[PDB]
RNA sequence: UCGUGCCCCGUGUGGCGAAAGGGAAGCCGGUUAAUAUUCCGGCACCUGGAUGUGGGUUUUGCGCGGCAACGCAACUGAACGC
């Protein structure tokens, strides 16, 4: 039939570098990486990259079209602007000195700073992210070490103060279940921190803990990408306490 | 007066090296059995270190200062010859006509010029020499 | 010490000679 | 090359590096 | 912004037009086809005039 | 001789040579008591390492985002400072 | 309370099933949390100490050997350079029918 | 279709996968035979002077390769 | 990272309009009552895509040879230009 022309199809199809994605969701990057770190859109390494993009360098971000083609249908774009267009009105309101319009604004805004939990809700992403609890049992290692690092840390504005309360919050809830079902097996004092392993319904579970001490945040994280981290893992260990409370026959939250 | 004698600079007008710059090593002005007319043993630069800015890391700077050299027999009638002149001890018959009939002879020869080469433009003399004309 | 390869290379802006510096022309848009 | 002074010495270097990152009208 | 319609323009989405029972009207009987079996191992067939 | 050629969990002290990112990840920090700085008690425990960090790198050894600089300043948008009309036109 | 576990694609891609890159070098997957050892103990027993004060060590000592190594090499470069600079001055002073 | 002279070549060539088939045609008039073996893009033909030593290149051809004479009528 | 931005570029504008202009690539033999460079057999080609093997190049990192015209199975090459 009609020859084919050159770079429609393939690994150019295939894959799209981060630029592309970010112009074709229509976001903002901040917004863009906490998404994919919320839904899981991982870096992709296509075997030549001038097939997919002739300017791409050794630090160009690829993903898959597909996957961004999922991400165009998460409901959580809406809650975005929907802040957007939030925080314009109570500007207005504030630019023009109707300061009780700009509190009862701003009580829709639903802040970490004063909830302690995160400003966008992802109950449904964690279902998506998890098909079973097993799954969301062997992702508690991963969850563990960072919300009992994080309980430890400073009020930051990434992380603020009432967040970190309802981390350590979910931190007790856990430890109280493992008290009250003896599940816990092991434990180590290495030279890093206390190493933890407890058994949950046939799954091992190992999560490290620091000795409380000053916890030093250096410049060579990126603490607020560690903290859309947290926003997931506090919701999926609210989840998760409730379920084994349940399962336990106990009344959540204690 | 001679001219075309050993440290004369001379650009290459002709071959697979035509543009670029090259120090003759040795004159036969009255030619060879194999070579019968006026010609020059010469070595030069194929590949030119790259330009080097403010902001470069040491190892990018390392990478792009490297020469690719190469060792030619040419005729006077292929070579312009300049008014620069580059005096090496090291190039001191590097090359020889005996050079050219053996591959691996050619092969040390463009080590020892590379060697050379780089020396004296890391020195930051003769930076005429170094950088390529544009035509 | 700075290194020798470093080079200035100047632009000469007059008429005839190399290419104009994009210049602010809000006054022309 | 004493390896108990190279260690000391590489272990300084990473918590001075890692000291430097926690670091008229 | 992407349209987010309050309803549905179309309440039922369509049936496939050409299934297989369209595609395929009947085997040809002729003579050159009935050729064409043994010495081709190929069928002829009728089909919709819309189907490739 | 060409067949034997062909037929002849992951550590993260050893990576790959490729990047992930803008830069390949550096080495992880020494996480050892040297013999002179040696305790007997937890009370005098040392501890060493950076947990968070060890997250960081966890979370990019394990692919799950690539491995990027902090941006201190960014560039500013260029522009040309002028007199209001009202302010030119003032006149005492 | 909401309880999880008991045209939109209400299915995933299978590009979202595929797993993700490991830098490991051997290419598999690293757990979220590695099993430490007794050489990590706050206490350890003597023959992990050792063994791992062994390890750092020789490389505590290879990577010093290769430091000195590239600093050689780099003196002998700048030394190279100098030379062939005075060379260079010295030769400017000079100048100045079948 | 292509030509090959070297006989190292020709036995890589009936040792590839995608090697179908092989052929021998013997032409007694110019006293000549050529093998010929059927790859994906191309045939490819070794001609010989026709020989004892041709005829026991086939026991170096191959056993797996299909290996036939082609005969004096091409009947379809 | 003052995270919700910034930078670069300039040329305009879409469509129809040729079975004789421009244009990627198929030949031979046989075959029917009636089609055939279209079917059958043999032998090929073009365009596009993915990813291997061999071979090549590289520790003097991006081939070598010929005075030269140029040659050789390979032998990096974005923007912007000729």
């Amino acid at each position: 039939g009609k020859a084919k022309k050159k770079g429609k199809s393939g690994a150019a199809r295939n894959y799209m570098t981060r630029t592309q994605a970010v112009k074709k969701l229509q976001l903002s990057l901040p917004d863009f990486r906490k998404l994919c770190i919320w839904k899981g859109i991982y870096p992709r390494e296509p075997r030549d990259r001038r097939k997919v993009n002739k300017s791409a360098t050794a630090s160009t971000t690829f993903y898959y079209t597909k996957d961004i083609q999922y991400l165009l249908h998460e409901p959580l774009l809406q809650k975005f602007r929907e802040q957007k267009a939030l925080e314009k009105k109570i500007s207005r309101a504030l630019g023009r000195g109707d300061v009780s319009n700009a509190a009862r604004l701003e009580r829709n805004a639903n802040l970490p700073e004063k909830t302690g939990k995160p400003r966008y809700t992802l109950n449904h992403i964690i279902r998506e992210r998890y098909p079973t609890f097993q799954d969301a049992l062997r992702d508690l290692d991963d969850c563990l070490s960072m919300l009992f690092l994080f309980a430890n840390l400073p009020s930051t504005t990434a992380v603020p103060a009432k967040m970190i309360a309802r981390c350590e919050r979910l931190c007790h809830e856990f430890q109280h279940y493992l008290i009250v079902t003896h599940s816990l097996r092991k434990s180590f004092l290495s030279i890093k921190g206390i190493y933890y392993q407890a058994n949950i319904q046939g799954e091992d579970i190992l999560w490290l803990v620091p000795y409380k001490f000053n916890q030093r945040i250096v410049g060579d994280v990126d603490f607020r990408i560690m903290g859309t981290f947290v926003e997931f893992y506090m919701t999926l260990l609210g989840f998760v306490n409730y379920r084994l409370y349940t399962s336990i026959g106990l009344k959540y939250p204690p | 007066m001679k001219f075309l004698k050993t440290s004369r600079v001379c650009l290459v007008t002709r071959g697979r090296y035509a543009g670029k710059k090259v120090v003759i090593i040795q004159p036969v002005d009255q030619g060879t059995k194999s070579h019968p007319y006026g010609h020059a043993l010469v070595a030069g630069i194929e590949r030119y270190p790259s330009k080097i800015t403010r902001r470069m890391s040491k190892a990018r700077i390392e990478k792009r200062s490297k020469i690719k050299p190469f060792i030619k027999v040419i005729n006077y009638n292929h070579l312009m010859p300049t008014r620069y002149t580059l005096e090496l001890e090291g190039l001191k018959a590097v090359i020889n006509a005996d050079t050219f009939k053996e591959p691996s002879q050619r092969e040390e020869a463009k080590k020892t010029v590379k060697k050379v080469l780089e020396d004296r433009y890391n020195s930051g003399k003769n930076r005429w020499f170094f950088t390529p004309l544009r035509f | 010490p700075k290194n020798p390869l470093l080079e200035k290379r100047p632009r000469n802006f007059g008429i005839g000679q190399d290419i104009q510096p994009k210049r602010n022309l809000s006054r022309m848009v | 090359l004493v390896p108990e002074t190279l260690l000391k010495k590489r272990k300084s270097q990473e918590k001075a590096r890692a000291e430097r990152a926690a670091a008229v009208i | 912004l992407s349209r987010a319609p309050k309803y549905p323009r179309k309440s039922i989405p369509h049936e496939p037009r050409l299934d297989e029972h369209k595609i395929i009207i009947h085997p040809l009987n002729t003579e050159g086809a009935l050729k064409k079996i043994e010495e081709q191992n190929t069928l002829v067939f009728i089909v919709d005039v819309k189907a490739n | 001789q060409l067949a034997l050629q062909k037929i002849e969990e992951g550590d993260d002290t050893v990576l790959r040579r490729k990047q992930l990112g803008k830069f390949k990840l550096p080495e992880k920090d020494l996480e050892l008591v040297l013999p002179d700085e040696l305790e007997d008690s937890l009370r005098r425990l040392k501890p060493e390492g950076n947990l968070l960090k060890d997250r960081y790198r966890s979370m990019i050894v394990r692919g799950k985002l690539e491995a990027r600089r902090k941006i201190p300043f960014r560039k500013q948008a260029k522009t040309k400072l002028t007199e209001k009309w009202t302010f030119k036109d003032f006149r005492i | 309370t909401y309880d999880p576990w008991a045209p939109d694609p209400l299915k995933k891609p299978k590009t979202l099933e595929q797993k993700p890159i490991s830098l490991a070098a051997n290419g598999k997957s690293v757990p979220a949390v590695p099993k430490p050892t007794g050489g990590y103990s706050y206490n350890p027993a003597f023959t992990d100490y050792q063994q791992r004060l062994m390890e750092e060590s020789e490389k505590a000592i290879e990577a010093e050997r290769k430091r000195l190594q590239e600093l050689e090499l780099e003196r002998q470069k700048m030394e190279a350079a100098a030379r062939s600079a005075a060379e260079a001055e010295a030769a400017e002073a000079r100048a100045e029918k079948p | 279709p292509q030509e090959v002279s070297d006989i190292k070549k020709f036995i890589e060539i009936c040792r590839r996968k995608d090697a179908s088939s092989a052929r021998i045609k013997k032409n007694p008039k110019t006293q000549q035979i050529k093998f010929k073996v059927r790859c994906q893009r191309f045939l490819y033909t070794l001609v010989l002077k026709d020989s004892d030593k041709a005829e026991k290149l086939k026991q170096s051809l191959p056993p797996n390769l299909q290996i036939k004479d082609v005969p004096k009528r091409n009947k379809r």
